[PDB]
Order: C-alpha cells, then sequence, then structure tokens
C-alpha cells in the first residue's frame, strides 16, 4: 500500500541560471504541490522492495533516505522493452552511465551492489546517445543521507534537478520539514520521450537477494506559479505558493 | 623507359655522410611508386621505407627511420640517400627497388655493393 | 612487421619437378597478398609472384601463386635454372614487408 | 563506391578552411551552400562518405547526373546538401591494384542516399543467374584498375561526400565562433555567449552559484554574467546617459551659451560626447563646474 505523506515544503528547484539577489522573483512551473501528499515506498530487507513502472507523467520528485545506495539510478522510457530507445541511470563507482538506447529489460532488474547489469538491459541494440561523468551520487555514502531529484523532460532536452542532504534522525519516516531548492546537474541532449518510470534497485545477493534499510518517495509535480525568495547570495533560502492557502494568494 | 641504375660498389672509410645515386627513368615520379630496400651481405634484405617520389617523401622503415637519411629528386631523377653517415656496420649491398605500401619489386637498381672500410 | 620464412632454406632436387614453397608467418596474413620474391642470383631480385595465390605479371605458366594465411605455399611445376635460385616471400599488404629466409635448389656438390 | 561509408558527425567545432587549402583538395564544390558561409553555419549529424573515383565518371555521378555508376553504386538526388570534396590519391590506387571493386552491372536502380553493402549480379536475361558472373548475368562490382597507367586516365581520386543533415536536430557541427577579446572599464558593445549588449564592464565582487552563469537585477537587465573564458565574474553597467540643458541670457541679450550636463560626473564627459557630439563642447579651458 502508498503511505502518504505531506510533502510539506519540499520539491523546489532552481528556475534557470539567473543570480537574483535579494528579489522576490515568481515563475509558473512544473512544482511539487506545498504540503502535499505523496506516496511512500518502504524498502526493508522475502522482499519488501518494491519496482514498479509508475507513469513518469509531466515530472518527478525522487527521495532516498537510505544509507546505503540500495537503490542507483532510475530507468525512463516510454514503454521500457527492447523496441523502445530508454535512458538509463546507474552509480556504478565514479560514472554515471548515461546510456540511450533500444533497451531489452528484466522483468526484475536488479544490479550486484557487492555485476547484474546485462540482464537488466538485455539488448544494447540501437545506441544513440551515451555520456559518462562523476557519479550522480556526489554526495558523501548518527545520520542518514538523504537524495533528492527532480526528472523533467522538454525541448529535445531531459532535465535534472538535486540537492543532497544528510538527515540526522529516521523517527519521523518522512520528508523533514525545511527548505532546499534542488540545484541544476546536467541539462541531457537525449530527446527521446518517456510515459513510465522504473526505478533501478540493485540487489547483488542475499546481504535470494536482501539488502540494507532504504525508503525512496515519489511525488507528481503539476504547473503552479510560486514567490521563490532570493537571498543576498542567490540562493532560494524560502518560497510561498500562493495556490495552496487563501493567504498565500495575497502574498 | 623504367630502368634504375644505383651506385656502384664503393670502399668507403667508415665515419662519412654519402649520398648513395639511384638512377630513374621514363616514369612519372607521382604514377610510380618507388621504394627503398638494402641487404646486408649474405642474407635476406632489409627494408628502407618507401619514398613518393612526386613529392620525393620517403618514409624510413622503422628499423632505419632516422638510422638513414634517405632523399632523392624527382626533377633530376636521381636518389640521393645521404644513409645519415656512412658507418663500418652500414657495409651492404643496397637495392633501390620501386614499390609502395604494396611492396611490390616494380625495377631494382644495379646494386651497391658498399663495402665501408677503409 | 609479420615473421616470413619459407621451408626449406634450400629445396635441393632435380629441375623439372614441382616443388612448393612454404612461407612461414608469424600472424596470419592473407589480407597481405604477400609479394613473393625470386631473387636472381647474384643479380637484382625479381617478384616471383604477388597476391599470394594471384599470379605475378607476366610470369610464366609454371610459377602458380598459392598458399594464404600463416602459411603461403608457392607451387611451382617444372623447375628451371630460375628456379635454381634464392627465394623471398615479401609482405605486399603488409607494410615494413620482411623478406623470407629464402630457398634454392642444387643436386650436388 | 557500392558499399560507401555513411559516417555521422556530431559535437564537433570544424573548420572547413582547411580542406580548401590542400591543392590536391581541389574540388570542394558544395550544391548545398556556400562555402563562405558554411564556415559559419551550424548543422546536425553531418553525414560524411568514402569512395573511390576514377573521376572520369565522377560526372555521371555527379549530383544532378546519373551515370551507370550512379544508377548502381550509389544513387543520388539531383538536390545536394553540402559539398563533394575530391582529392587526387593517385599514388595510393596505382600499383596494379584492383582492390575497389565497385558495382557496375546490378539488376534495378538503387534509391538516393543509399548504399548497397550486398553485390547484386545484373539480372539481365531470362536465362537464370546461377554461376554469379556469366552469360545473360553480369558481376556488378568492377574492379577500379588503378596503375600508374590508371594514374593518367582515369585519375584516382579520394573523394568525400559531405551531406550535413540540415540541422533538423539541435546543430552539433560547425566552425570557430567568438573571436574577439575582452577590454574592462570602457564602453564597448559586447557578444559574451553571444548575449549581444552595450556597457563599461568591470570585474564584479558579487559571488555566482556555480550553475549561475548570468546575472538579472530587480529591473530584469544584465548586470553581471560569469566570463565565458574565465570563472572571473563581470559587472556590466550601462554606458553613461544623459540629457543636456542650454542656458541662454535671450538672443538679443548676447550669443554665449551655458550648456548643463544632467546627472553625469564632470570627469566623465570629454568634449567627444558618442551622442551629440557634433557641438565642439567648448573645451576644459571653459569653466567646467560640477553640480548635485
Ligand atoms: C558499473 O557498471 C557499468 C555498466 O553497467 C560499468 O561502468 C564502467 O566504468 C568504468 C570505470 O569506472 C569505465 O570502463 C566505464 O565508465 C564503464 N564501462 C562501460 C560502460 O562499459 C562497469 O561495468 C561498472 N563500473 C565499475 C565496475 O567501476
Ligand atoms: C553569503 O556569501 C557571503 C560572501 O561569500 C558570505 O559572507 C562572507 O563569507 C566569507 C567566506 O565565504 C567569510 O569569510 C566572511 O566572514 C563572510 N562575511 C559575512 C559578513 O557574512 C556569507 O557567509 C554567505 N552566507 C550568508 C548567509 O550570508
Ligand atoms: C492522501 O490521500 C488519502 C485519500 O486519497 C488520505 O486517506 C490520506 O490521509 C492522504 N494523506 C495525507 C493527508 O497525508
Ligand atoms: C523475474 O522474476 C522472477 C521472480 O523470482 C525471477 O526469475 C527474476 O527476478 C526475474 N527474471 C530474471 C531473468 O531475472
Ligand atoms: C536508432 O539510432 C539512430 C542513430 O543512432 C537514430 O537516428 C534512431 O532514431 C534510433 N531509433 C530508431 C528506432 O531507429
Ligand atoms: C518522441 O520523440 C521524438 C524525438 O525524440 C519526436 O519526434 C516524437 O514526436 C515524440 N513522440 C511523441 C511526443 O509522441
Ligand atoms: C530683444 O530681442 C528682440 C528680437 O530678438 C529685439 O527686438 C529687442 O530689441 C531686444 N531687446 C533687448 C532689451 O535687447
Amino acid at each position: 500500500p502508498p503511505a502518504y505523506t505531506n510533502s510539506f515544503t519540499r520539491g523546489v528547484y532552481y528556475p534557470d541560471k539567473v543570480f537574483r539577489s535579494s528579489v522576490l522573483h515568481s515563475t509558473q512551473d512544473l512544482f511539487l504541490p506545498f504540503f502535499s501528499n505523496v506516496t511512500w515506498f518502504h524498502v526493508i530487507s522475502t522482499k519488501r522492495f518494491d519496482n514498479p513502472v509508475l507513469p513518469f507523467n509531466d515530472g518527478v520528485y525522487f527521495a532516498s533516505i537510505e544509507k546505503s545506495n540500495i537503490i542507483r539510478g532510475w530507468i525512463f522510457g516510454t514503454t521500457l522493452d527492447s523496441k523502445t530507445q530508454s535512458l538509463l541511470i546507474v552509480n556504478n563507482a565514479t560514472n554515471v552511465v548515461i546510456k540511450v538506447c533500444e533497451f531489452q529489460f528484466c522483468n526484475d532488474p536488479f544490479l550486484d551492489h557487492k555485476e547484474s547489469e546485462f540482464r537488466v538491459y538485455s539488448s544494447a541494440n540501437n545506441c544513440t546517445f551515451e555520456y559518462v561523468s562523476q557519479p550522480f551520487l556526489m554526495d558523501l555514502e548518527n545520520f542518514k543521507n538523504l537524495r533528492e531529484f527532480v526528472f523533467k523532460n522538454i525541448d529535445g532536452y531531459f532535465k535534472i534537478y538535486s540537492k543532497h542532504t544528510p538527515i540526522i534522525v529516521r523517527e519521523p519516516e518522512d520528508l523533514p520539514q525545511g527548505f532546499s531548492a534542488l540545484e541544476p546537474l546536467v541539462d541531457l541532449p537525449i530527446g527521446i520521450n518517456i510515459t513510465r518510470f522504473q526505478t533501478l534497485l540493485a540487489l547483488h545477493r542475499s546481504y535470494g537477494w536482501t539488502a540494507g534499510a532504504a525508503a525512496y518517495y515519489v511525488g507528481y509535480l503539476q504547473p503552479r506559479t510560486f514567490l521563490l525568495k532570493y537571498n543576498e547570495n542567490g540562493t532560494i533560502t524560502d518560497a510561498v505558493d500562493c495556490a495552496l492557502d487563501p493567504l498565500s494568494e495575497t502574498k | 623507359e623504367v630502368q634504375l641504375v644505383q651506385s656502384g660498389a664503393e670502399v668507403k672509410k667508415p665515419g662519412e655522410s654519402l649520398k648513395i645515386s639511384c638512377k630513374g627513368s621514363g616514369f612519372s615520379f607521382t604514377s610510380y611508386w618507388i621504394g627503398w630496400v638494402r641487404q646486408m651481405p649474405g642474407k635476406g634484405l632489409e627494408w628502407m621505407g618507401i619514398i613518393y617520389p612526386g613529392d620525393s617523401d620517403t618514409r624510413y622503415s622503422p628499423s632505419f627511420q632516422g638510422q638513414v637519411t634517405i632523399s632523392a629528386d624527382k626533377s633530376i631523377s636521381t636518389a640521393y640517400l645521404q644513409w645519415s653517415s656512412l658507418k663500418a656496420s652500414d657495409t651492404a649491398m643496397y637495392y633501390c627497388a620501386r614499390g609502395g605500401y604494396e611492396d611490390v619489386f616494380d625495377i631494382w637498381g644495379q646494386g651497391t655493393m658498399v663495402t665501408v672500410s677503409s | 612487421e609479420i615473421v616470413l620464412t619459407q621451408s626449406p632454406g634450400t629445396l635441393s632436387l632435380s629441375p623439372g619437378g614441382r616443388a612448393t614453397l612454404s612461407c612461414r608467418a608469424s600472424q596470419s596474413v592473407s589480407s597481405s597478398y604477400l609479394a613473393w620474391y625470386q631473387q636472381k642470383p647474384g643479380q637484382a631480385p625479381r617478384l616471383l609472384i604477388y597476391g599470394a595465390s594471384s599470379r605475378a605479371t607476366g610470369i610464366p605458366d609454371r610459377f602458380s601463386g598459392s598458399g594464404s594465411g600463416t602459411d603461403f605455399t608457392l607451387t611451382i611445376s617444372r623447375l628451371e635454372p630460375e628456379d635454381f635460385a634464392v627465394y623471398y616471400c615479401q609482405q605486399y599488404g603488409s607494410s615494413p614487408p620482411t623478406f623470407g629466409q629464402g630457398t634454392k635448389v642444387e643436386i650436388k656438390r | 563506391v557500392y558499399a560507401w561509408n555513411r559516417k555521422r558527425i556530431s559535437n564537433c567545432v570544424a573548420d572547413y578552411s582547411v580542406l580548401y587549402n590542400l591543392a590536391p583538395f581541389f574540388t570542394f564544390k558544395c550544391y548545398g551552400v556556400s562555402p563562405t558561409k558554411l564556415n559559419d553555419l551550424c548543422f546536425t549529424n553531418v553525414y560524411a562518405d568514402s569512395f573511390v573515383i576514377r573521376g572520369d565518371e565522377v560526372r555521371q555521378i555527379a549530383p544532378g547526373q546519373t551515370g551507370n555508376i550512379a544508377d548502381y553504386n550509389y544513387k543520388l538526388p539531383d538536390d545536394f546538401t553540402g559539398c563533394v570534396i575530391a582529392w587526387n590519391s593517385n599514388k595510393l590506387d596505382s600499383k596494379g591494384n584492383y582492390n575497389y571493386l565497385y558495382r557496375l552491372f546490378r539488376k534495378s536502380n538503387l534509391k538516393p542516399f543509399e548504399r548497397d553493402i550486398s553485390t547484386e549480379i545484373y539480372q539481365a536475361g531470362n536465362k537464370p543467374c546461377n554461376g554469379v558472373a556469366g552469360f545473360n548475368c553480369y558481376f556488378p562490382l568492377r574492379s577500379y584498375s588503378f596503375r600508374p597507367t590508371y594514374g593518367v586516365g582515369h585519375q584516382p581520386y579520394r573523394v568525400v561526400v559531405l551531406s550535413f543533415e540540415l540541422l533538423h536536430a539541435p546543430a552539433t557541427v560547425c566552425g570557430p565562433k567568438k573571436s574577439t577579446n575582452l577590454v574592462k572599464n570602457k564602453c564597448v558593445n559586447f557578444n559574451f555567449n553571444g548575449l549581444k549588449g552595450t556597457g563599461v564592464l568591470t570585474e564584479s565582487n558579487k559571488k555566482f552559484l556555480p550553475f549561475q552563469q548570468f546575472g538579472r537585477d530587480i529591473a530584469d537587465t544584465t548586470d553581471a554574467v560569469r566570463d565565458p573564458q574565465t570563472l572571473e565574474i563581470l559587472d556590466i553597467t550601462p554606458c553613461s546617459f544623459g540629457g543636456v540643458s542650454v542656458i541662454t541670457p535671450g538672443t538679443n541679450t548676447s550669443n554665449q551659451v551655458a550648456v548643463l550636463y544632467q546627472g553625469v560626473n564632470c570627469t566623465e564627459v570629454p568634449v567627444a560626447i558618442q551622442l551629440t557630439p557634433t557641438w565642439r563642447v567648448y573645451s576644459t579651458g571653459s569653466n567646467v563646474f560640477q553640480t548635485r
């Protein structure tokens, strides 16, 4: 069952590469609703892992609170089969391995965290766009580090906003109430359309396949206008979404 | 006609730079590829490389690239192989065999039995 | 480049018989189409056969190109005084061509 | 030519002047666009080709023309994007050498922009084409047979067909841009990363976030930008502006006038002030007073 939790103040990302200082810029952008229901999927290890091929829709606000990267990367595609050209993400060592090819996909795709990658993409036919850089999990691997991602695709480009922060306490088992803007890491020149999103889970073996504690949240963004309060350093310290409440409109 | 007369056998004091002469005739240097090959006394020949003679561009053999200096003039139709400096070890039979990457024999020189000794 | 050695160093045999020159290549080179060289005795060598198995331009019908890969086996159906001389298997397609060990024909000392 | 090498060119900063330079590269004529304009235009998914040309037959296979080589080796539409670049491979093909067999006897004409990988022996007569080339059936490929003799007649030409895909996707291949070097503390036009503008440029003490590259104020004008060349950050201030005012005691009461430059520093204005520089602006010898 999808545990539904309020988003509180989450999912805010920098709109563009403009240094705005102490000015309350307003833009209508694909945004996560404030205090919004988001489905919570818990993966504790029988296998409690869930890998449903969720519809990508316009966008997604993915976040992982795992101490160890049980889940590495994601699978995006229109149909996620050999005919469809689907992009791959994986945090193996120091390489993202951003591959966009017609990939035949395993029914249960797992990677050996201690690989099994040739099974998860069975067919490497028709490779078009390939990029390799520093791993997207550039954050360091008492606290449990949290990695938040926003995935979008538009204008023949795939846009990812992300921000990584340590979280001290697991007792809430939900997104902490705090404001943090997801910086623009990469923009991917690929222009393949994606309608369904599948998380790429890594399970080597009993560690049939067991792994550490993990909890990943998925939320869907929609168009909305926000007052983003840039500060003197240009960081968005906080923002108010007009939609949520009658007071918010007035601001 | 395409005939190649090389330098004659010469007694040579070891340690001087000598340009051996291979005459060319009756051929277009760009149209006909020239090569360079030498035989040390009494065993199979050694490659010196192949020359693009229309440009007089000699790509020497990796064994003999820099070991010998090969030059030729398309207009004068006579090679001038500096051979770096001729040394006592350089005593060998030199054959002006035309050829390219295909390494065909084409027309060899008459033979250069240079014995580099005092 | 590829080491070329044709067995034997001297096939001592009577003239007019059929013979083969088994050139040994360290790396199998059929793409070389190696340029067999027949060293005229004490003269400027004439290319025995070019194309490995293809025949040389203006070569007699007895001289037949044969052999490919690591082993080139040039077939000569009738030995002549020209055959009674040193041979060479030399790389044609392969650059830095390597001359063979040589082969010779004789009957008496 | 029968199996010509289609190639894809991407993520390229490509200068085409070098190709024009070589004397063997005598042919770089383009059916598509002017070569001078080409050095500036940007394209994507550039197609390059590899084939061996006698030059006697290139006119038959030239775009806008069809020959038995064009009908079989490579069909090409009359309109041709990009250039046909031909340079003499006279030597490399001479000696002789017959490897590059190219298709001249095929059953049917092929479609434009198509490469025929497989060799199709000409299905000419009703009698079956069994036994490859034979009676009523002919081998497609003809040995290119370039010799020193064929070096002169049917001169060997190493020819590449360059047909750029006309930036249907975002253009990924083109030439040099952004030549001019920067100056500071001067009223100069700028095209920093293609961003046109005019102003006085100075180093910006204000920080930028690593993703942030250009700075916008409350007025949304540009006030700071990270230099494309270097991580040094430049404040951009608009060039000095102002309105002029003339003080006169009346035309009948003499003709001397006094000019007031409103809201501008006295050191900033030379007599060159550019807009309205027609006036001599008197001189520094004339009393100049800096007022609020
Ligand atoms: C992780 O898996 C990917 C493919 O699933 C591979 O990544 C390779 O990483 C090494 C260096 O880290 C490089 O050769 C390339 O970046 C990748 N090779 C490819 C994509 O063929 C590799 O199998 C794994 N990375 C490891 C073990 O470091
Ligand atoms: C915002 O940026 C400014 C400038 O970088 C920071 O202010 C100074 O930062 C340097 C090092 O980053 C320190 O050595 C100084 O002591 C800081 N001075 C002041 C007055 O802050 C500032 O820390 C950044 N953050 C905030 C919230 O202002
Ligand atoms: C999410 O919605 C369901 C009904 O659709 C509701 O029962 C649940 O309480 C909501 N989650 C919240 C309010 O956190
Ligand atoms: C498909 O799921 C089953 C479930 O046990 C298992 O065979 C495996 O996880 C998947 N198949 C492959 C080939 O991995
Ligand atoms: C396959 O790859 C080519 C080039 O890599 C690309 O143009 C094409 O869109 C891809 N997909 C299909 C279905 O051909
Ligand atoms: C899928 O993407 C291609 C380009 O990658 C585009 O041409 C096509 O229209 C898209 N299909 C849609 C949006 O249904
Ligand atoms: C002022 O100027 C007018 C015309 O320019 C002239 O007629 C008049 O006499 C002048 N008066 C004085 C006091 O200068």
